[PDB]
């Protein structure tokens, strides 16, 4: 056995360089930014006719104004998802205002190499997280999205796609993104490139749609408006 | 002889009910390559080791093996020179704080069953490693006379009339009982153990090659011995 | 280098009576850049070969000399962040001692004090020993001049000349040919840098930046750089000697 | 300052209490209800300081629920009386001693009626018929003239009507209504409240 | 260290506890014990493995502890972690005595001591107890109980159960002969006897019995002496040879 | 094989293969750059993106109004490292009234960087960075690495293709001290292209730069703040 | 104290003690959930020698929540106990009670923090946690060892949860939930597909409390299910 | 510290580590325990390596109080540890019950001891066994503790080296009825069993325990035992 904190001869944690490989068994989803708001889209991945899939809420709302697409281990995601809001609670309570995109992706990132075994404290990490998240939402600075991974790092995405098929969603995405398309066109790829990528056919329950557009509060897609969108 | 598991890595037992890394720790006695011997009289209890200084880069009067734990206690310490420097400072503590809480100096006895009671945990303890040292200490007693203590990195203490520790100890013990089985003054006794580190040896000494320390039935301070005081030993037994 | 597990742990002895990782972290001092300090009739003197890794690096980058207290000098070999490590608990050992007993911490107390926090990483599994070796010079009028020495395993002796790192035999062989007891810093100093320029590898090594240092009756007990002049002058002596 | 009544007979447990909930000078509610259902045979009637009551007595409730939950089974009176006590007497020397003052009425199928007392020292003490409040001082010697154990439920109700009409007539306090609840072998059965317009 | 470190609570490839798995297996090389439960009491009957000639006999018993007024127990595996357990078993039902005014339920005592071994299994990086127990009992709710719990912390209620040495014999064996609603102390006595003749390779000095009973509203613990458990063998002998006839 | 497992133990060459091993992570960073003159500390660093669609990372942090620095490692250690020399600043503002010397916020990265390196289960900080900062000893440019060992530079580079920037500070070292803002940006802006393929130069896009110095607090031009010192370079 | 990392993730990003977790739990009795529109019935798998009450595999948490469980049973219980103390602990900080997502939230949050700290293994065990909301929905849920969960309309987990599943899929029909005794009905069916006085059934009707169903009662619909055949 | 066990179960179902401190104290000098109608007897083989040590300076015949005894074969600075251990467990007995600690008591609590020994992290079993004597409630006890925690009251018993023969002596030569005076005589001929030497009151080690409570027996008195053979 090695300690969980132990570099590999490239320099990479092995932990973390694992954590990124269990992303590539997660559901594809994909978040595209636009002048008219940030576009999220997520495969439900159902297993059983029987699996309510109601149920299935890869697509969260982090505020008003913020939301997450998440991959991965998606029990690890449901902490990190509850860190964020409560984040942005003690932010409004301290400051009486919004956070910003980066910000609250910045506050979800310190806690990704918050794991070890000797000198933590008692309820500590032993892990990192096995999750991968896309924070698409609206500020001062417009509409933004971000990308984050179990390294920590966060960047700026102006289409990101994170998953089992994220090799070819990317690829799809680079040949029509433009830094001018509106934001129909923006969900009409994801759902054009959703469909592409998936096993099973496309469907109104097989599916999740949601947007963050100045003058709006982030919207999930309800069955009825997934059905005029499909 | 056999192994199991970590049993000579760590201090855990051994198929036989054997201690391999207390074993060990005796072994590592050796590795200072130095002898030490001490001999009790009838009012008198002398220490004896090597003093080996080989480049005169040194500043003499520190290479040391003799030890004032108190007043009245004094020590030779045999193995790996910084575990002896660790166990004589725990050894000034214990003495110091056994006077505060019972108004009374510790008996040699009682610092050496504290000693080795300290050097048992480590010998139960597996995250840490026995003091690859032997410590063997002086002083006379306000009832019993003279004492000469020993203990070990396994835990074991014991008195002795006389004892030796280090690389010719089995020679040194050999010697000296054979000089014990056949009346003890402060002078047959620092003679005895002079010549048993020289004939164990098979050394003639120069004043600088040893170390003398005693404690005396009529100056119970423990005293370590001048280099002229040294020569004044050395001269006489080889006028013998 | 025993290969079977008796050397992965401070806490494991190997069969033959060895703590094999005290032995592979002075390993680490025997492949550094050499350290000496001499003992004279009035003073201790430092010299180190810093070698100059980048052209890039400022003059005087990675000091190798410390003061550990106003009278306390320190020059060290090995692990560089080890031996700056070691000159905090020094520091603050010396600190500790004004603040209990009113004075200046005694040379050979501090020496003692420093080694064994040394000693006490050479007896777990949980730590890991000190890739380092390190000299302690003092003056006073008291205790007169002071020159000790501690290695990774926590043993201090005092010395009237020393020598750590690479060229460590080879410099002592130089030392050993000086009669110190009966000279002074201003006349030391020149063979300290001579000795250190002798046991320099041109070949080997890279360039290299001389550091010297002293504490002695010439600086009123106080642990000082060697002043530019009296450096220059040192290194003009060290160099014309070579040829 | 509250009113607390409870009078056992020998099958049954009869108990009152004031409904005033007040601050200051001001009745702030004329409809409040001091006691708290335990189990199914238990109520735990609790008077006492502003915030300690509500407090205390759902404490214990939510623990007596846990206990029914775990076990399949619920305390007995004597269990959970005693479990009230162990509870209030832990707290008495600790930095938050709470301020109540109450009754457990209750009943069980092996030992019958049983009403406890409890002041806020903890206390314990089972009793035929007990009060709690300034209104003790002028009904418990009404209780001791008129109350036998052998005292039908209808001849209780009587009795603790002759109680309330004497808060009535000396209580310098205004106490007009009650809430009246008989525990028995079929549980606890919610009574008429006794009013006064 | 990581290099040293037994790993006692972690899963095995098929969902497997192995230092549970291995605790069970010291049970079985401890003296065998058995417990029966009959409508007006119930039993514990154990095979006594301090069998030599110089043991002085300064206790009542060896593997039989009382806990409570109303229970006791037996066990079987490692005797030191046994010691801890039943003390532990004795603290609990203090704890409930001084908070309720009431004996513990006897179900609920057995489940306080199988959370502090599931415990051990679960986080730590101890190695578990090795030791099963018999528990014997009475309470107001579920009145003459049987239970048994081995190191993994999981209980269960029984009518008749072994634990120990040939455990699995003495079980088919009980299965056979036993009688559910229609057993008498007198003739689950007599089927104690019988199992534990099979079981073992018997004299009263090598078993040892004890009954809990109900005697005028009070719980009846007792340990049979010997020449109660010589008649109790010289009868089982009696009815052996009288079958064959 | 045996030796590289935990930072407790050294190899049989005097060696801590986990050391060695977090150094590889500042050497697999996109390579950054930093030079002094006699008023000014500059940081330059080719920002790297994932995709096109992907923004190029954030390689320059603000530290203080006196100091600024430049990571290359592992971005979550570069983000703990630098909270820590923020509020090693702030300590020492709120307790003197005054910016924190330079070299004494380096001393306390090289004290605390150095405390994993010697306990188990504990591993190196897996990040190296170039500080830019301005005090009573005028500008100054250190280097720190997982070593936890620091160095005071009269230049610098570190990342991956940082040898070929160090061979240009190298030649036009004796140029930096005299230069003026504008130029000692150029030899910047110059030893950081020398990294990049021939294949590629500096953009707009790619392109950060951090200046501090005698009358200007620590400044990070990214985008069109960039364009006035990009407007000059244009051979190879 | 123990400070090791017992769930680590392995080479191909696998969480090895879960995945050894979920094999404990496929080692565990059959059980099945089926959720009615006014009713919520869970079953068990099934010695002549021992007390059937003390080894009963659906646990009521609350009045309004209850569930069953595959896998190791020490386990259970310390998740079984937990959750109770929580339903109590929840109506004591706000007023109202504890919703069936709330404490399914809540024994998922518990499970996945096992998978996350320090010396502690995965719980063995899967759940199935029926009942009602304040609102009177009807609702079904199911936990397991990594910490993840998920609403079902019905579902399995245990020793042959595969082919139960395959059977409630092919059978769960708006027929089936039609009255009270067809919506029992069909666990029974679904249980007998993998077991052969072999059952344990609970159902829980809207306002009224868990009533766990006794042998006779149990018979009289295994009698009229060979009868419909 | 270490925080995990040392001591764990082997797949057969031993404790070995307990397994191998017994074999240390099956190797240890041997020690005899004979429980007489009037009080017990310890004798021990206090054989040293060389004339040069001083046999009065350390013991291995014990008191703990005034009316408890010890002896042990096994590991000697083991022992000191259990030793300071059960004279600190009878102090804190008669510190709050007022009265000597029953032998029973005082065995039970420095059992307890060893068994953490086993079962706590990062430490090895104790590779001792004990021989504890006492006399309370006017008549006289003989107990035994070994390295797993496990306690047994003997009439008469055998540790260490030639532990198996010694105790067959003792069955076949002394029952009970046996005077004090006459079991220090069997005491002394059964460790003459095994006794490769000649016999002295320095080479061997007594102690008594009867209604004057625990003494060590003096040179001289065992001079004298020696002197009738
Ligand atoms: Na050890």
């Amino acid at each position: 056995d090695r300690g969980v904190n132990t570099f590999s001869p490239e320099g990479r944690l092995f932990q973390v360089e694992y954590a990124i490989e269990a992303i590539k068994l997660g559901s594809t989803a994909i978040g595209i930014q636009t002048s008219e708001g940030v576009c999220l889209a997520v495969e439900k991945r159902i297993t059983s006719p029987l699996m309510e899939p109601s149920s299935i809420e890869k697509i969260v709302e982090i505020d008003a104004h913020i939301g997450c697409a998440m991959s991965g281990l998606i029990a690890d995601a449901k902490t990190l998802i509850d860190k964020a809001r409560v984040e942005t609670q003690n932010h409004w309570f301290t400051y009486n205002e919004t956070m910003t995109v980066e910000s609250v992706t910045q506050a979800v990132s310190n806690l990704a190499l918050q794991f070890g075994e000797e000198d933590a404290d008692p309820g500590a990490m032993s892990r990192p997280f096995g999750v991968a998240l896309l924070f698409g939402g609206v500020d001062e600075k417009g509409p933004q999205l971000f990308h984050m991974d179990p390294s920590g790092t966060f960047v700026q995405c102006d289409a990101r796609a994170i998953g089992s098929a994220s090799e070819g969603a990317q690829s799809s995405l680079q040949e029509v993104y433009h830094k001018s398309m509106t934001l129909k066109e923006a969900i009409k790829s994801s759902l054009i490139i959703l469909k592409q990528v998936m096993e099973e056919k496309l469907n109104a329950t097989n599916i999740e749609l949601a947007t963050v557009q100045p003058g709006q509060n982030f919207h999930m897609f309800t069955k009825e408006e997934l059905e005029e969108v499909i | 002889g056999s192994s199991a598991g970590f049993d000579r890595h760590i201090t855990i037992f051994s198929p036989e009910g054997r201690l391999y890394q207390v074993e060990y720790a005796f072994k590592a006695i050796n590795q200072g390559g130095l002898t030490s011997v001490a001999v009790r009289g009838k009012d008198c209890a002398v220490i004896v080791t090597q003093k080996k200084v080989p480049d005169k880069l040194l500043d003499s009067s520190t290479v040391t093996h003799l030890f004032k734990i108190t007043e009245n206690i004094g020590c030779v310490m045999t193995g790996m020179t910084a575990d002896s420097r660790s166990q004589v400072q725990r050894a000034r503590y214990e003495a110091a704080n056994w006077k505060y809480k019972y108004g009374y100096e510790i008996p040699v006895d009682m610092l050496c069953k504290r000693i080795a009671d300290i050097s048992q945990v480590y010998t139960q303890n597996a995250e840490m490693r026995p003091l690859g040292c032997c410590m063997i200490l002086i002083g006379i007693d306000e009832e019993q006379g003279p004492q000469v203590y020993k203990c070990d990195p396994a835990g074991y203490y014991c008195g002795f009339k006389a004892t030796a520790a280090g690389v010719k100890q089995t020679e040194s013990t050999s010697f000296l009982e054979k000089k014990v089985k056949k009346d003890w003054t402060f002078e047959q006794t620092v003679e005895t153990a002079i010549t048993c580190l020289s004939t164990v040896l098979s050394i003639d000494f120069k004043p600088s090659e040893i170390e003398v320390g005693v404690v005396t039935v009529e100056n119970p301070k423990f005293r370590i011995l001048t280099e002229a005081e040294i020569d004044a030993h050395l001269v006489a037994l080889a006028e013998r | 280098s025993i290969g079977t597990g008796y050397d992965l742990s401070a806490s494991t002895f190997s069969p033959d009576g060895r703590v094999f990782q005290v032995e592979y972290a002075m390993k680490a001092v025997e492949n550094s850049s050499t350290a000496i300090g001499i003992r004279c009739k009035d003073g201790v003197v430092f010299g180190v070969e810093k070698l100059v890794l980048s052209k890039l690096y400022e003059e005087g980058s990675n000091k190798r000399l410390f003061n550990v207290d106003r009278h306390v000098g320190m020059a060290v070999a090995g692990l560089l962040a080890d031996a700056r490590s070691l000159a905090d608990i020094a520091r603050e050992e010396a600190s500790n001692f004004r603040s209990n007993f009113g004075y200046n911490i005694p040379l050979k107390h501090l020496a003692d004090r420093v080694a064994m926090y040394v000693h006490a990483y050479t007896l777990y599994s949980a730590v890991r020993p000190f890739g380092c070796s390190f000299m302690l010079g003092s003056y006073s009028v008291n205790d007169g001049a002071q020159l000790y020495m501690i290695d990774p395993s926590g043993v201090s002796y005092g010395y009237w000349g020393c020598a750590i790192g690479k060229a460590r035999q080879a410099a002592k062989t130089e030392i050993e040919k000086l009669q110190m007891k009966e000279m002074t810093c201003r006349d030391i100093v020149k063979e300290v840098a001579k000795i250190i320029y002798i046991v320099h590898d041109e070949v080997k090594d890279k360039a290299f930046e001389l550091e010297l240092s002293w504490v002695g009756e010439l600086t009123n007990g106080r642990h000082e750089i060697v002043p530019k002049d009296i450096r220059e002058e040192a290194e003009k002596y060290a160099k014309e000697s070579l040829k | 300052m509250e009113y607390l009544i409870g009078i056992q007979g020998p099958d049954y447990v009869l108990v009152a209490s004031d409904r005033v909930a007040a601050s200051n000078i001001v009745q702030m509610k004329d409809d409040h209800d001091k006691m708290f259902k335990m189990s199914e045979k238990i109520l735990l009637l609790c008077v006492g300081e502003a915030g300690d009551t509500v407090q205390f007595a759902e404490y214990i409730q939510k623990n007596v629920q846990l206990y029914k939950m775990r076990n399949g089974y619920e305390l007995s009176p004597t269990a959970a009386a005693n479990f009230t006590r162990r509870n209030l007497a832990d707290c008495l020397r600790s930095r938050t001693p709470y301020h109540v003052n109450l009754l457990l009425a209750g009943y069980d199928e092996h030992e019958g009626p049983a009403l406890y007392y409890m002041d806020y020292l903890a206390a314990l003490a089972k009793a035929p018929f007990a009060a709690h409040g300034y209104g003790a001082f002028l009904t418990l010697s009404i209780l001791d003239r008129y109350y036998t154990p052998t005292i039908s439920r209808e001849r209780a109700v009587e009795l603790l009507r002759k109680c309330l009409e004497e808060l009535q007539k000396r209580f310098i306090l205004n106490l007009p209504t009650f809430s009246v609840r008989i525990i028995d072998k079929n549980g606890i059965h919610d009574l008429d409240n006794i009013s006064f317009p | 260290s990581r290099r040293y470190d037994s790993r006692t609570t972690i899963f095995s490839p098929e969902g497997r506890l192995y230092q549970v798995e291995y605790a069970m297996e010291a049970i079985g090389h401890a003296g065998t014990c058995l417990g029966i439960l009959a409508n007006d009491g119930v039993l514990l009957a154990a095979e006594r493995r301090n069998i030599h000639k110089l043991l002085d006999e300064v206790f009542f018993s060896e593997k039989i502890y009382k806990l409570n007024e109303d229970m006791a127990c037996s066990v079987a595996g490692i005797t030191s972690d046994a010691n801890v357990l039943t003390n532990e078993l004795r603290l609990i039902a203090q704890r409930y005595l001084l908070q309720y005014q009431e004996p513990i339920p006897c179900e609920q005592l057995v489940t306080a001591l199988c959370d502090i071994k599931q415990a051990y299994t679960q986080f730590g990086g101890k190695r578990p107890f090795g030791v099963s127990l018999l528990y014997i009992g009475w309470d107001k709710h579920y009145g003459f109980q049987l239970y048994q719990s081995d190191p993994s912390g999981n209980y269960g209620g029984w009518k008749a159960t072994c634990i120990g040495n040939n455990s699995a014999a003495a079980v088919s064996m009980l299965k056979q002969d036993y009688k559910e609603g229609e057993m008498t102390l007198k003739s689950a006595l007599a089927l104690a006897i019988k199992v534990l003749n099979k079981t073992m390779d018997l004299s009263a000095e090598k078993v040892e019995i004890a009954t809990l009973t109900r005697e005028n509203g009070k719980t009846v613990i007792r340990v049979l002496k010997q020449k109660e458990v010589e008649q109790l063998i010289k009868k089982h002998e009696e009815e052996e040879a009288k079958a064959e006839r | 094989n045996q030796y590289d497992n935990d930072v407790t133990v050294w190899s049989p060459q005097g060696r801590i293969h986990q050391i060695e091993y977090a150094m590889e992570a500042v050497k697999q960073g996109s390579a950054t750059v930093g030079l002094k003159s006699k008023t000014h500390a500059v940081l330059v660093a080719l920002k790297r993106a994932q995709s096109e669609l992907a923004a190029h990372q954030k390689k320059i942090l603000h530290v203080d109004n006196h100091i600024g620095i430049s990571i290359a490692g592992l971005t979550a250690d570069a983000r703990l490292l630098c909270n820590f020399m923020r509020q090693e600043c702030l300590d020492s503002r709120f307790v003197f009234d005054r910016p924190l010397p330079v070299s004494r916020l380096v001393s306390l990265i090289g004290s605390k960087t150095q405390i994993p390196t010697q306990r188990y289960g504990r591993r190196p900080y897996g990040v190296g960075l170039l500080i830019a900062g301005y005090d009573d000893m005028g500008p100054h440019i250190f280097q720190t690495c997982p070593s936890a060992n620091y160095f005071d530079c009269r230049a610098m580079s570190i990342g991956a293709r940082s040898q070929s920037a160090r061979t240009y500070l190298e030649r036009h070292m004796s140029e930096f001290m005299e230069c003026n803002l504008n130029e000692l940006v150029k030899h910047g802006l110059r030893a950081l292209r020398e990294t990049l393929p021939a294949e590629q130069d500096l953009t707009t896009k790619n392109v950060s730069i951090g200046i501090v110095g005698k009358d200007l607090e620590f400044t990070i031009y990214d985008d069109d703040d960039v364009s006035p010192f990009l407007e000059g370079l244009e051979e190879r | 104290s123990y400070d090791r990392a017992i769930t680590v993730f392995s080479p191909d990003g696998h969480l090895f003690q879960v995945e050894y977790a979920q094999e404990a739990v496929k080692k565990g009795s059959t059980a099945v959930g089926v959720r009615g529109r006014d009713i919520v019935v869970l079953g068990v798998e099934k010695a002549k020698l021992q007390d059937e009450r003390t080894v009963r595999k659906i646990c009521a948490l609350d009045d309004n929540v209850c569930m069953a469980f595959a896998g190791l049973t020490a386990d259970a219980r310390i998740v079984i106990n937990r959750a109770r103390v929580e339903c109590q602990s929840h109506r004591l900080t706000v007023e109202d009670p504890v919703t069936v997502e709330y404490i399914t939230r809540y024994i998922a949050s518990l499970k996945q923090r096992y998978t996350q700290s320090n010396g502690r293994r995965p719980f063995g065990i899967s759940a199935l946690i029926v009942g009602f909301d304040f609102d009177g929905t009807p609702r079904l849920y199911q936990t397991d060892p990594s910490g993840t969960y998920h609403a079902w309309k019905a579902n399995a987990i245990g020793r042959g949860a595969k082919s139960v599943r395959e059977f409630l899929e092919k059978n769960y029909t708006d027929e089936a939930i039609e009255t009270d005794d067809l919506t029992i009905k069909l666990v029974i069916k679904a249980l007998l597909e993998v077991v052969q006085k072999n059952i344990e059934l609970a159902v829980m009707r809207r306002d009224q409390s868990l009533k766990i169903l006794n042998p006779e009662e149990i018979e009289k619909y295994v009698a009229e299910i060979e009868k419909e055949k | 510290g270490y925080s995990f066990s040392l001591t764990t179960f082997s797949p057969s179902g031993k404790l070995v580590q307990i397994e191998y401190a017994l074999a240390a104290v099956a190797g240890g000098a041997p020690s005899v325990g004979i429980k007489a109608a009037n009080g017990v007897v310890l004798a021990t083989e206090k054989k040293q390596k060389s004339i040069l040590y001083d046999e009065r300076s350390v013991h291995k015949v014990e008191p703990i109080t005034k009316h408890i005894g010890l002896v042990y074969s096994g590991m000697g600075p083991d022992y000191r540890v259990l030793v300071h251990r059960a004279r600190k467990l009878a102090q804190q007995y008669y510190l709050v019950y007022q009265e000597p600690i029953p032998t029973a008591q005082l065995v039970q609590r420095v059992a307890s001891v060893m068994q953490e020994y086993t079962q706590s992290g990062g430490v090895r079993p104790f590779g001792v066994s004990l021989l504890i004597c006492g006399w309370n409630e006017g008549r006289p006890y003989l107990f035994q503790s070994d390295p797993s925690g496990a306690y047994f009251a003997w009439k008469a018993t055998a540790m260490g080296k030639n532990y198996v023969n010694g105790k067959t002596f003792l069955e076949k030569r002394y029952n009970e009825d046996l005077e004090l005076e006459d079991a220090i005589h069997t005491a002394i001929l059964t460790l003459k069993e095994s006794f490769e030497g000649q016999m002295t009151e320095d080479n061997i080690e007594v102690g008594i325990c009867n209604e004057a409570g625990f003494r060590r027996l003096t040179p001289t008195e065992v001079k004298d035992y020696l002197a009738a053979i």
